[PDB]
C-alpha cells in the first residue's frame, strides 16, 4: 500500500532521501517515525512538513503527486535507524498504514508503559495493559501498533476516547479485543487463538488528530508464540 | 425522552479563488453548540452554545483536527464529483454531508445518519440498516460500489454505534439545564379588521423549545383548514422559537373559532379564544 | 437544484415604542448557499447586522438567522431586502409588528 | 464528537 526502497547507504554528512509511494497520499498528510534498535518508534515528521519540538532541522519532508520523501541532511552517525512513512486509507473508513520502511546505515512527564507479554503456546491466549500518564487520556484515540522481529510496523487495533468505538486489522479481527478502563488511565488488548504471525513487540500508541499522528508511543511488550 | 446529535457541513467550490469554504456546524436537538469556518482567523472548532464551553483544551484541538480532516477528503471528494460529471473548473460546486445519531431516553442507539448531496440532489446515503447504500446516479453507483468492497458501511456504523453516541450522552449531562429542559409556548391570540365585514384572528405561540409544536384552528369545535395561514418555525435568537397560525373570519363571529396548541412543554393541550 | 428562499421579518420580542429589542430576517429553503441579506431603516441598509452559522434542513435547503439591535418607534419602518440566483429583483419585506 | 472523514469518492 505504501513502499519504501528497502535500504539507503550514506557516508557521515551527505544527505539521505527516502521516500514513500501511494495514492492516499495526495488527499492525506504523511508521517515519518524513526526506530533505532532497541528503541521505540519516534514521530520525526507531521503534516507533510513540520517537525515536533525537540526534532532537528536536519530532518524535512515534502508531499507531492502521490510520494512523499523525508530528507536527512548532513546524517550523522546517530541517524543510522528505519524510518516509516506512515498516512491513512482513504479507500476504507479507519485504517492506518505504515510503509514498508528503509533501514537507512551511516557508514564510513507524559508516558506509556506496556505490559503482559510473554512466551504464549500456540492458539494460545494473552492479555496486554497499557498504563498512560500525564495527558488527559480519555480525550485521544489510542492504538496497538505491532512489530514482528526484523520486520516493518502493523497498525493492529484503535479504540475512541470514551472506548464506543473500536477498529481492527483485517489480519486479527475476530481474535482480538481492544477495551480501556479511563478511571484507570488503561487500554487493554485481549488476543485469542493466537499463531506464529501473532508473536512481535506489541507497542501502546497514542494518535492526536490535531497533528494527525502517533505523537507518543510506550516501550512496548513483547510476545512470542512458541513450541 | 429522546434526543439527536446532528453535523452538517457544505464545501462550496470556487476554483481560482483560493481553496472552497468549507463550513461545518453541529447541533443536539435544536441547540447548535460548535462551527467551523474554512475562512475564519482561527481556523479551529469554536463554541456557539455555553456549555461546551466547559471543554478542555485536548478537546478544541482534536475536533478542529478532525473536521480539517474531513474539509481536505471533501475538497478532493469535490474534484472526483467534477471528473464523475465531466464539468469545468469554471462552476461554483457545493457537496454537503449530514452525519449524526438518535439516542432514547436511557442512552440507546435508535438511528444513524451518513449522507452527501451534490448542487443540491441526493449523491450518497447510509440506510438505515449502517450496512448499506442508496446511490442516487450512475455517479453514486461508482461510490457506492469502491466503499462496498472496501467495507466502509462497517467503519461508519461503528462511529455512529460508538463515538457519535457517546458524545451526545456527554453533551446532554453538561448541557443538561439547557438541552434537557422543556420551554413551553407563551400564547395569545390578535385579531385585525380587514373590512367592515372580515377580520383575521392570529394565534400565537412564543419562547417555546423544542422547536417542534403543532397549531390547529377549529371552527363549532371542527377541524377548520379552509381560509387559514401558518408560517414556517422561526429563531428567536436566544435558544427558543416562534410560530404563529391565522384564520380570516367573519366579522362577528370571531367566538365561533379556536386555537389549539401541542408541545411537550405542555402538561395538556391548550385551546385559545379571541378575548378582548 | 435551485430553491427560491422563504422570507419572514419579526422582532425577537413583542414590539414596544422606545424599548429596545431584536429585528430578525429569517431565510430559509433555498439553494444554492450564495445569499444577500440587509435589514433596512427607513429604506436605508442598517450595517452591524450580524448572521448565524450557515446550515441546513432534511432537504439540504439551507437557511440562515440576520439580526441586529434595535429600538422600535411608531414612525420608523423596517423591511428585509434579499438577493439569490432564483430571484431577477431584490425581494423586499416590510416588517409588521404583528407578524 | 466529530467524524473524522477520510473516505474519498
Amino acid at each position: 500500500v505504501l513502499t519504501q526502497p528497502p535500504s539507503v547507504s550514506v557516508s557521515p554528512g551527505q544527505t539521505a532521501s527516502i521516500t514513500c509511494s501511494g495514492d492516499s497520499l495526495g488527499n492525506k498528510y504523511a508521517c515519518w517515525y524513526q526506530q533505532k534498535p532497541g528503541q521505540s518508534p519516534v514521530l520525526v515528521i507531521y503534516q507533510d512538513s513540520k517537525r515536533p519540538s525537540g526534532i532537528p532541522e536536519r530532518f524535512s519532508g515534502s508531499n507531492s503527486g502521490n510520494t512523499a520523501t523525508l530528507t536527512i541532511s548532513g546524517t550523522q552517525a546517530m541517524d543510522e535507524a528505519d524510518y516509516y512513512c506512515q498516512a491513512w486509507d482513504s479507500s476504507r473508513g479507519y485504517t492506518v498504514v505504515f510503509g514498508t520502511g528503509t533501514k537507512v546505515t551511516v557508514s564510513s512527564e507524559v508516558q506509556l508503559l506496556e505490559s503482559g507479554g510473554g512466551l504464549v503456546q500456540p492458539g494460545g491466549s494473552l492479555r496486554l495493559s497499557c498504563a498512560a500518564s500525564g495527558f488527559t487520556f480519555d480525550s485521544y484515540a489510542m492504538s496497538w501498533v505491532r512489530q514482528a522481529p526484523g520486520k516493518g510496523l502493523e497498525w493492529v487495533s484503535a479504540i475512541s476516547g470514551y472506548g464506543g468505538s473500536t477498529y481492527y486489522a483485517d489480519s486479527v479481527k475476530g481474535r482480538f479485543t481492544i477495551s480501556r478502563d479511563n478511571s484507570k488511565n488503561t487500554l487493554y488488548l485481549q488476543m485469542n487463538s493466537l499463531r506464529a504471525e501473532d508473536t512481535a513487540v506489541y507497542y501502546c500508541a497514542k494518535y492526536t488528530y490535531f497533528l494527525d499522528a502517533f505523537d507518543i508511543w510506550g516501550q512496548g511488550t513483547m510476545v512470542t508464540v512458541s513450541s | 425522552g429522546s434526543h439527536s446529535m446532528r453535523y452538517f457541513s457544505t464545501s462550496v467550490s470556487r476554483p481560482g479563488r483560493g481553496e472552497p469554504r468549507f463550513i461545518a456546524v453541529g447541533y443536539v436537538d435544536d441547540t447548535q453548540f460548535v462551527r467551523f469556518d474554512s475562512d475564519a482567523a482561527s481556523q479551529r472548532m469554536e463554541p456557539r452554545a455555553p456549555w461546551i464551553e466547559q471543554e478542555g483544551p485536548e478537546y478544541w484541538d482534536e475536533e478542529t483536527g478532525k473536521v480539517k480532516a474531513h474539509s481536505q477528503t471533501d475538497r478532493e471528494n469535490l474534484r472526483i464529483a467534477l471528473r464523475y460529471y465531466n464539468q469545468s473548473e469554471a462552476g461554483s460546486h457545493t457537496l454537503q454531508m449530514m452525519f449524526g445519531c438518535d439516542v432514547g431516553s436511557d442512552g440507546r442507539f435508535l438511528r444513524g445518519y451518513h449522507q452527501y448531496a451534490y448542487d443540491g440532489k441526493d449523491y450518497i446515503a447510509l440506510k438505515e440498516d449502517l450496512r448499506s447504500w442508496t446511490a442516487a446516479d450512475m455517479a453514486a453507483q461508482i461510490t457506492k460500489r469502491k466503499w462496498e468492497a472496501a467495507h466502509v458501511a462497517e467503519q461508519q456504523r461503528a462511529y455512529l454505534e460508538g463515538t457519535c453516541v457517546d458524545g451526545l450522552r456527554r453533551y446532554l449531562e453538561n448541557g443538561k439545564e439547557t438541552l434537557q429542559r422543556t420551554d413551553p409556548p407563551k400564547t395569545h391570540m390578535t385579531h385585525h379588521p380587514i373590512s367592515d365585514h372580515e377580520a383575521t384572528l392570529r394565534c400565537w405561540a412564543l419562547g417555546f423549545y423544542p422547536a417542534e409544536i403543532t397549531l390547529t384552528w377549529q371552527r363549532d369545535g371542527e377541524d377548520q383548514t379552509q381560509d387559514t395561514e401558518l408560517v414556517e418555525t422561526r429563531p428567536a435568537g436566544d435558544g427558543t422559537f416562534q410560530k404563529w397560525a391565522a384564520v380570516v373570519v367573519p366579522s362577528g363571529e370571531e367566538q365561533r373559532y379556536t386555537c389549539h396548541v401541542q408541545h411537550e412543554g405542555l402538561p395538556k393541550p391548550l385551546t385559545l379564544r379571541w378575548e378582548p | 437544484i435551485q430553491r427560491t428562499p422563504k422570507i419572514q421579518v419579526y422582532s425577537r420580542h413583542p414590539a414596544e415604542n422606545g424599548k429596545s429589542n431584536f429585528l430578525n430576517c429569517y431565510v430559509s429553503g433555498f439553494h444554492p448557499s450564495d445569499i444577500e441579506v440587509d435589514l433596512l431603516k427607513n429604506g436605508e441598509r442598517i450595517e452591524k447586522v450580524e448572521h448565524s452559522d450557515l446550515s441546513f434542513s432534511k432537504d439540504w435547503s439551507f437557511y440562515l438567522l440576520y439580526y441586529t439591535e434595535f429600538t422600535p418607534t411608531e414612525k420608523d419602518e423596517y423591511a428585509c431586502r434579499v438577493n439569490h440566483v432564483t430571484l431577477s429583483q431584490p425581494k423586499i419585506v416590510k416588517w409588521d409588528r404583528d407578524m | 464528537q466529530y467524524n473524522p472523514i477520510r473516505t474519498t469518492f
